[PDB]
């Protein structure tokens, strides 16, 4: 315990709680009442965060090629940069993986139809990008190990 | 000095010696945070050009400050908005702020300063308006339900 | 109230040395507009009025208007085109996730008061009148 982060959920502008299921597959939700749609917040570096499924312990990572997974274990695919837009949302990309030449990042998100969407294709300034932290409760974790 | 094409003016070391002096007065214990509710007065306090003159309400809602829990703003997210103001807005900013970040945190052991964000200064302001309104109408209602018992008399 | 209320008060009243008809006149010359029922709410708060009371009715007008104006300019928040209409919907949701969350049965009550036509949508400024109404 000691780093300081939160219990929270994320409800996307979409009109959706983000959800990380017992099977592993990612989305958003209109199920404002499962046990999954909970997420440990954890910082892991400034405006980084780590963000993982309290009741699957499992973290949401971004792939060399905008696709977001799984991970049991703690990877440097594992951290998002978090940023908000216009004050208002708050934004996860990959802190390694970007937009070659263009210098875009790289965007959690969901669509209209809550579905998970390819990083690549996920703009911050667009409705798929923003996210809003419902907090449970603050709480203390152990630093997760870093493996590759 | 730096300036850039979209500068209200440059700014210089001193700028930025100036900042943490006046920080300091409002965070002491270099927690790395303030509370929301003495930032209007920060922003006041710093010197020209990065103060903000109250009334500066509008300004700091319209700038990108993020809100740990709870209500606490952390001073580089400070420091990036209130010298985006005078620089002015830019391509490259954006990626700068990120840049930033990793020399910030290269240069600071104290790595319990990092809590991820929570709300905005701009969704504070809409749960206080709510509160206004949900105020008045539990007033409303009370007034009401005392009325509906003094009748009987 | 400040010496400098009290000097535009006495200021005003001075000049209709007060008949009920004759309120209507000194508000009018005050800048306010203000209905014969809203006129006789504030003379009963307190068909002759002494200054003194005048004072207090003033005092009490002022307060009035700011609790007012800090209630529409709450709503002005949530009104995000500008067109002085909230949905019904929007409301709700507003009242039931932000703030000093409303339970189920007073949103019911709040949307029962604030949309009386029932076409889902709160005309926000009549609401903050029907709040302040007392
Ligand atoms: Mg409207
Ligand atoms: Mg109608
Ligand atoms: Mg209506």
């Amino acid at each position: 315990p000691q780093l300081k982060g939160i219990v929270t959920k994320l409800y996307s502008r979409q009109g959706y709680h983000l959800q990380l299921q017992a099977d592993g597959t990612i989305d958003g939700t209109k199920d404002e009442d499962s046990t999954y749609t909970l997420f440990n917040l954890i910082p892991v570096g400034l405006r980084v965060v780590a963000i993982q499924g309290v009741q699957t312990k499992l973290y949401l990572a971004m792939n060399s090629e905008g696709y977001l997974y799984t991970s049991e274990l703690f990877t440097p695919e594992c951290k998002f940069k978090e940023s908000v837009f216009e004050n208002y949302y708050v934004t996860y990309s990959s802190m390694i993986y970007r937009q070659q030449q263009s210098g875009r990042g790289w965007y959690l998100g969901l669509n209209k139809e809550g579905e998970i969407m390819k990083g690549n294709h996920v703009k911050k300034n667009k409705p798929a990008a923003h996210f809003l932290p419902k907090p449970l409760k603050v709480a203390m974790y152990k630093e997760p190990s870093l493996h590759d | 000095s730096v300036a850039t094409e979209e500068s209200t003016e440059p700014l210089s070391e001193d700028d930025f010696d100036m900042f943490y002096e006046i920080w300091e007065k409002f965070d002491p214990e270099a927690t790395q945070f303030i509370e929301y509710s003495v930032l209007s007065d920060f922003a006041d306090a710093l010197s020209e050009p990065l103060r903000i003159a109250k009334p500066n309400q509008i300004s700091l809602i319209n700038m990108d400050l993020p809100m740990v829990s709870g209500d606490r703003i952390h001073c580089m997210d400070i420091l990036f908005a209130f010298t985006k103001r005078v620089l002015g807005e830019s391509g490259e900013m954006d990626a700068l702020k990120i840049q930033m970040e990793e020399k910030f945190m290269a240069a600071n052991p104290s790595k319990i300063s990092y809590e991820p964000i929570t709300t905005t200064l701009r969704r504070k302001h809409e749960e206080v308006s709510a509160m206004v309104i949900q105020r008045a109408f539990r007033r409303h209602l009370l007034q009401r339900s005392l009325k509906h018992a003094s009748f009987l008399f | 109230l400040t010496e400098e209320q009290i000097a535009e008060f006495k200021e005003a009243f001075s000049l209709f040395d007060i008949t009920t008809k004759e309120l209507g006149t000194v508000m009018r010359s005050l800048g306010q507009n203000p209905t014969e029922a809203e006129l006789q709410d504030m003379i009963n708060e307190v068909g002759t009025i002494d200054f003194p009371e005048f004072l207090t009715m003033m005092a009490r007008k002022m307060k009035d208007t700011d609790s007012e104006e800090e209630i529409r300019e709450a709503f002005r928040v949530f009104d995000k085109d500008g067109n002085g209409y909230i949905s019904a919907a929007e409301l709700r949701h507003v009242m039931t996730n932000l703030g000093e969350k409303l339970t189920d049965e007073e949103v019911d009550e709040m949307i029962r008061e604030a949309d009386i036509d029932g076409d889902g949508q709160v005309n926000y400024e009549e609401f903050v009148q029907m709040m302040t109404a007392k």
